[PDB]
């Protein structure tokens, strides 16, 4: 059903863990 | 005379000209320590309200000052070393229209019911004159007077409170004026026709910044173990 | 060989250079401080403030040839480009022998007795021989020197009260064998050797704090360009980036803005006081090669 | 974060901003200050890579 | 043992004892000697931690 | 040798054309202890004093 | 203008106080040279040196 073909557990796992390089960019990509 | 010495978690001010948004900035500067013993002055404190005599309190590397009043009894300040016209002395007066800052070799003329009078018939070798809008105008009238690198800087804040002497929340002092003076400023005293005095010390502070450019909260790193842990972790929640 | 290789880094170069400074039409009176009608002494030197003006240092160059023109923390040629928050000017007249002692971190009798500079000194020292201008044969009493001081002076400390220094612990007054008279004020005749010849000397003390107060040099302001990669110079803050309209609610006090890291991420225009965000395009470059034994095409 | 924050350090130089060094000083002293900064930043990068 | 023994090294400084440096010299040269020592001790600590 | 190295006697004894200490601070002589203080005295032309 | 290392500039032209040309009028003219023969009796600062 969902746009990403992932199991419900995979969706929970991906939600739990958290092209402009806005942050930290001083030559770091 | 002098009342019970109180404990404030107040007097934090913007250390610099930098804007910051949603960051916790750890900075070392001259701050009023949290829960420090501050002297309370019992209108006019040690002196009687009517009487001429004044405290002439010492200036220990910066001062935090505050006064809740409606009559505007306290009009200004003097900052100098000897305060006897031998050397340059600094003078803030607010006459409810404009504040006058003056550096001259001033001689105290015993100036002060609601009687207005002049002062300093003798002002020799004047070196500095500056003028602006009112400094003082239920308002709490928080001020911080700092003196380093030649500069004398006045920070302040005016937040009215109705039911209590002091707000229970936090309020940082936006700077008011930053004058390049030069005087040693060993001692000072308050010009008044109900005020609180504290002393700044070198402290490390963890300052919380809002999404706008303001300071909402502060932690004194040297107060308790928990504040030190908060400063170490760069976080208000441990 | 076949594969993908990171070779260099691309960047988008700026196309214009922007300099913005407040509209200050005043001119700083450096040449008036140097060209004093009466000159202060090393014993008691004239500190004068210079502020809210345009710090044009070519007037010094046109104003004289100089015995000495030495800048320690700043280049002598780049003064007209920088912005100096709190330029102080200390003027006096000094013997030639001690002109070499006006330098940071040095040891010498005038450093200990009359006038010293800090170890962390940012500024300039300028000196012009005064024999052909003021020096009369009868001698000028603008000169005044502390022959002996009770204790060494701190940087920029001044001590004026004359009191006799005692050989021992007992007080002395007027008796030469035990009295060291604190001063040697003396007017010097043009015929003396170079070590005693006078020199009008001015020390410019610059404090750099990214110009809250400006007194910036004579740079010519150009129109502000936004949404383009440009070399910007806002009130002494130099950089390269894209200047866009800001939605950050600065207080009227604040000027510069900063990220969680200390990178500047916002500025105030010195003229219009509009807050502008500074966005840095740059990146890696990879070459995709099938292999030179197959084809010279590459992505 | 530590790697980026090491850029704000001076490592003994007069300023942590290279543009200030190049704008203020002539070459023969800007080189000394820039060499101090180069040593600091190289140490930071080596530590990060390790 | 090596980490502690690196303290006795001078790394070019006039002395390996910081107290001697602070007792003998004024700030503007004690800083140079202390910076030499700081560089040496920081290198020692980085090596030990690695 | 075998005496009290009191250097304020020098200060009271004269004003000095030059008083420069290279390895030690000029103000801290009265605090230090000098194992083998030698004194070399002569008279010299001014040009060579530097 | 200031010279580069090992640069030589021989043509004598008057330096102007302002923007208008000056020739021979001392108040606005800075004469580019001070060629002068010096007598042995001058002080050391003016004595010649090969
Ligand atoms: C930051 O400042 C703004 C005003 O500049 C505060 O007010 C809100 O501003 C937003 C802007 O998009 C509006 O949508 C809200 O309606 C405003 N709220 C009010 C009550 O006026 C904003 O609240 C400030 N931020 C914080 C966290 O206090
Ligand atoms: C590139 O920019 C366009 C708009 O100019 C945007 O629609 C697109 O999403 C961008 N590409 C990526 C990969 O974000
Ligand atoms: C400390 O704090 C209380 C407020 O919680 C204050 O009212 C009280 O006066 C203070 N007590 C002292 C300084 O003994
Ligand atoms: C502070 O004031 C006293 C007044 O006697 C003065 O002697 C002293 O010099 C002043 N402080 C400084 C640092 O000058
Ligand atoms: C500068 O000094 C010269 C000395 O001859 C004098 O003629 C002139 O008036 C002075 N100018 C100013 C502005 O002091
Ligand atoms: C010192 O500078 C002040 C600046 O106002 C000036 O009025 C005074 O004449 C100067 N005095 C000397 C001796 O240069």
């Amino acid at each position: 059903s969902k746009p990403s073909k992932r199991s419900p557990i995979e969706d929970l796992l991906f939600n739990k863990v958290t092209l402009i390089c806005a942050q930290k960019f001083n030559g770091l990509t | 005379t002098t009342q019970s010495y109180t404990n404030f978690t107040r007097g934090v001010y913007y250390p610099d000209k930098v804007f910051r948004s949603s960051v916790l900035h750890l900075t070392q500067d001259l701050f009023l320590p949290f829960f420090s013993n501050v002297t309370w002055f019992a209108i006019s404190g040690t002196n009687g309200t009517k009487r001429f005599d004044n405290p002439v309190l010492p200036f220990n590397d910066g001062v935090y000052f505050a006064s809740t009043e409606k009559s505007n009894i306290i009009r200004g300040w003097i900052f100098g070393t000897t305060l006897d016209s031998k050397t340059q002395s600094l003078l803030i007066v607010n006459n409810a229209t404009n504040v006058f800052i003056k550096v001259c070799e001033f001689q105290f003329c015993n100036d002060p019911m609601e009687s207005e009078s002049g002062v300093y018939s003798s002002a020799n070798n004047c070196t500095f004159e500056y003028v602006s809008q009112p400094f003082l105008m239920k308002n709490l009238r928080e001020f911080v007077f700092k003196n380093i690198d030649g500069y004398f800087k006045i920070y302040s804040k005016h937040t009215p409170i109705i039911g209590r002497d002091f707000p229970q929340g936090f309020s940082a002092l936006e700077p008011l004026v930053d004058l390049p003076i030069g005087i040693n400023i060993t001692r000072f005293q308050t010009l008044l026709a109900d005020y609180y005095v504290g002393y700044l010390q070198p402290r490390t502070f963890l300052l919380k910044y809002n999404e706008n450019g303001t300071i909402t909260d502060a932690v004194d790193c040297a107060l308790d173990p928990l504040s030190e842990t908060k400063c170490t972790l760069k976080s208000f929640t441990v | 060989e076949k594969g993908i290789y990171q070779t260099s880094n691309f960047r988008v170069q700026p196309t214009e250079s922007i300099v913005r400074f407040p509209n200050v039409t005043n001119l700083c009176p450096f040449h008036e401080v140097f060209n004093a009608t009466r000159f202060a002494s090393v014993y008691a030197w004239n500190r004068t403030r210079i502020s809210n003006c345009v710090a044009d240092y070519s007037v010094l160059y046109n104003f004289a040839p100089f015995f000495a023109f030495k800048c320690y923390g700043v280049s002598p040629t780049k003064l007209n480009d920088l912005c100096f928050t709190n330029v102080y000017a200390d003027s006096f007249v000094i013997k030639g022998n001690e002109v070499s002692q006006i330098a940071p971190g040095q040891t010498g009798n005038i450093a200990d007795y009359n006038y010293k500079l800090p170890d962390d000194f940012t500024g300039c020292v300028i000196a012009w021989n005064s024999n052909k201008l003021d020096s009369k044969h009868s001698g000028n009493y603008d000169y005044w020197y502390r022959s002996l001081r009770k204790s060494k002076l701190k940087p920029f400390e001044r001590d004026i009260s004359t009191e006799i220094y005692q050989a021992g612990n007992k007080p002395c007054k007027g008796k030469g064998p035990n009295c060291y008279f604190p001063l040697e004020s003396y007017g010097f005749r043009p015929t003396y050797g170079v070590g005693h010849q006078p020199y009008r000397v001015v020390v410019l003390s610059f404090e750099l704090l990214h110009a809250p107060a400006t007194v910036c040099g004579p740079k010519k302001s150009t129109n502000l360009v936004k949404n383009k990669c440009v070399n910007f110079n806002f009130n002494g803050l130099t950089g390269t980036g894209v200047l866009t309209k800001s939605n950050k609610k600065f207080l009227p006090f604040q000027q510069f803005g900063r990220d969680i890291v200390d990178t500047t991420d916002a500025v105030r225009d010195p003229q219009t006081l509009e807050i502008l965000d500074i966005t840095p395009s740059f990146g890696g470059v990879s070459v995709i090669t099938p292999g030179t034994n197959t084809s010279n095409q590459v992505a | 974060n530590t790697l980026v924050k090491q850029l704000s350090s001076k490592f003994g130089a007069i300023s942590s901003v290279l543009n200030d060094i190049l704008s203020r000083l002539d070459p023969p002293e800007a080189e000394v200050q820039i060499d101090r900064l180069i040593t600091g930043r190289l140490q930071s990068l080596q530590t990060y890579v390790t």
